[PDB]
């Protein structure tokens, strides 16, 4: 998982960072430049629980702490409190999360793009692998024409929806697409996926 | 793997009493919260009561407040319901579930699984 | 009478398609997980169907769920003698606070 | 308009960065550590002109051309240039105008308790003075206390200036921001900053 | 005719307000910037609104423009006896490849 | 600030020819485009002719081509409209529109400025 790790640790310096990815599952981590720490959680109005931590060095010189929450206490919709305290009783961090609120899904897969037929593009792909309930899922779609033009549309896509009819598309122009995901509102929440592996496209006329 | 086996089950009067059991193996029971889930004939499934974990937290379907009770012996392995004042609406199979997390609930998504079922009969 | 509505029986020839619908609410099945289990004629409850759409390790490739809106569906294609059984379809309700299920659906094939 | 520009400076390290406020205007930029440089466009098929090209130091330093009102127009290829003082080529984009919008931050935002327990109505106003508020679409934020953060991020259809939350816990002070950007597929460009957030706490349930 | 439509007339008392209609389709105002245009009798059209709502420097705050969908509106607030005028709606077209224009709106005032 | 002044045009039979003009002052004409705009009686305003900055670029309507013929001079500040064969549909006051960029089109968005306008009559 140092993929998701590294993307969702360049929107937190110091900070707790907590994600899912398959709703039965949950890991926190942190990063410093050493120490030893005590990871203390409680699942609602259960008894406190301390998880096993776990440590290896990252690039650039510093040392990450993760917590991979056991499955048994993966609930959804309720609170969970998490503390990081140190050796010496000195608190260190403190959270009151939802697990259903850091979804942090993979990249979408099977992108393809159709030039049929009015002078528009047919984009269609599919939903993560084995991802739990994909009409919550919604989309983003990301245009770019090259030639130094960089994004020139992104069109969002409702929840569910696995296709995409793009419209007003220069001719001549080499285009490239690719689609990000995350969880829908209002019952869930979390990041941005990495993008799906892009698809490229010359136009006509 | 996991094994879930009812008991206690049988023939009652309005007014009567009975203590159902459920003899849990093949998981860790006191990591998983469980539950009571009914089945009438033309009423469906229903869901009785649930306790997590450590049995701290505790729910009951409005009928079944106050005549129910449910608990839980983590040291060995075992699930109750003790069932007072039974009525004739009462009458159902009664399955022991486990859940899927330390805590019933929204949260669960789904239940993993059933039991054999005991069945309780309330009738004159 | 059960919150989410379900077909109570359904006769079909074997190898051909089932579908059972189970209707519900903005508050149960409309942004809730639908859950379906199969409960075979003197037999405990199997978990058939979780997150609206997946299937759990050891089940037939026969058996696939669907949901648009406030309504769940189940597909039994390539309909065998086996899959003669009771089906329910379940889900968390928010305007209540519990899970509920279905009627029931029982499926039979004939020879 | 120092403010956009680092905005867009962080998503963009060295390269030529372009963008247009109200559409009747644009700015390029970009920033180095010095130099003689000269900026060349070509809009549509028209002769190739020369844009002045200002400098100053940044926390280095930052040069931008700010091309000239008559020759913004929009749907329209305009190719740019940017070259050394010595001949040597250094940046090269064929933009369109309409393409690189950076709207300013929506303003009014103001939180009300709904009807229905657990819901509440956002209601904000457009861009001050922005041309064509109907081809807005806007990102609504939801951010928790308690070291929550962000909860949900509702997506607004483009002209539509209210949002109904729904889902929320009671006793809980919510914190919610709106951000604009012009819409697909007549348009495109970048997110604004968010507006100053407006903070609602939420009662007990009954 | 013209492609955008408006009213060819309308009549209101002084001091009151005018609402001018000018519909169109998903080529024209759907997806497009609306102008509009003031023509005072015997003199050259002056630019009244433009980017759908907002307002040139030197018009009146008595004018006001707004869109939805696939139809565009004028309004005149405050009427007075010096804005009887025409008024034309403008946009471009994708389908065609040209400007088009409404057919103009004479408001006149009474008294 | 900006001034439009229209001349040339009158009173002509079908099959006629006109040469409009356009003395524009008040602006840099050589970095804006120009349009010609006319104005029929029932028809409403129509979008005649236009010729970018440079004059490179150039637009007529339909109904217009290969009898009008649109050009500027950027020396002088003035912008003409050559119309031979004349028809009675052509009728109409025609005016001087001053485009917002150097280009006109879509991504003009409006026309900046108009002037009096001329008027064009063909009848027998």
């Amino acid at each position: 998982f140092e993929s998701k790790a590294a993307l969702l640790a360049a929107r937190g310096p110091e900070e707790l960072l907590c994600f899912t990815e398959r709703l039965e599952d949950l890991v926190c981590f942190w990063e410093e430049a050493p120490g030893q720490y005590s990871f203390s959680y409680q699942l609602e109005d259960e008894p406190w629980k301390l998880c096993r931590l776990h440590q290896a060095p990252t690039a650039r010189g510093a040392v990450r702490f993760w917590c991979s929450l056991p499955t048994a206490d993966t609930s959804s919709f309720v609170p969970l409190e998490l503390r990081v305290t140190a050796a010496s009783g000195a608190p260190r961090y403190h959270r009151v999360i939802h697990i259903n609120e850091v979804v942090l899904l993979d990249a979408p897969v099977g992108l393809v793009a159709r030039l049929a037929d009015e002078s528009h593009v047919v984009l269609r792909w599919l939903p993560p692998p084995e991802t739990p309930m994909t009409s919550h899922i919604r989309y983003e779609v990301d245009v770019s024409a090259g030639q130094g033009a960089g994004s020139v549309q992104r069109v969002e896509i409702l929840e569910g929806r696995t296709e995409c009819v793009l419209s007003n598309l220069r001719g001549r122009t080499r285009y490239t697409f690719a689609v990000r995901a995350r969880m829908a509102e209002p019952s869930f929440g979390g990041f941005w996926s990495a993008w799906s592996e892009p698809v490229s496209l010359l136009t006509p006329s | 793997e996991v094994q879930l086996l009812e008991s206690g089950g049988g023939l009652v009067q309005p007014g009567g009493s009975l203590r159902l059991s459920c003899a849990a193996s093949g998981f860790t029971f006191s990591s998983y919260a469980m539950s009571w889930v009914r089945q009438a004939p033309g009423k469906g499934l229903e869901w009785v009561s649930a306790i997590s974990g450590s049995g701290g937290s505790t729910y009951y379907a409005d009928s079944v407040k106050g005549r129910f009770t449910i608990s839980r012996d983590n040291s060995k392995n075992t699930l109750y319901l003790q069932m007072n004042s039974l009525r004739a609406e009462d009458t159902a199979v009664y399955y022991c579930v486990k859940d899927r997390v330390a805590v019933a609930g929204k949260g669960s998504y789904y239940f993993d699984s059933w039991g054999r079922g005991t069945t309780v009969t309330v009738s004159s | 009478q059960s919150v989410l509505t379900q077909p109570p029986s359904v006769s079909e020839a074997p190898g051909q398609r089932v579908t059972i619908a189970c209707s519900g609410s903005s508050s149960n099945i409309g942004n809730n997980a639908v859950s379906w289990y199969q409960q075979l004629p003197g037999k405990a409850p199997t978990l058939l169907i979780y997150y609206d759409n997946l299937l759990p390790s050891g089940v037939s490739d026969r058996f696939s769920g669907s949901k648009s809106g406030t309504s769940a569906s189940l597909a039994i294609s390539g309909l065998q003698s086996e899959d003669e059984a009771d089906y329910y379809c379940a889900a968390w309700d928010d305007s209540l606070n519990d899970w509920v299920f279905g009627g029931g659906t029982k499926v039979t094939v004939l020879a």
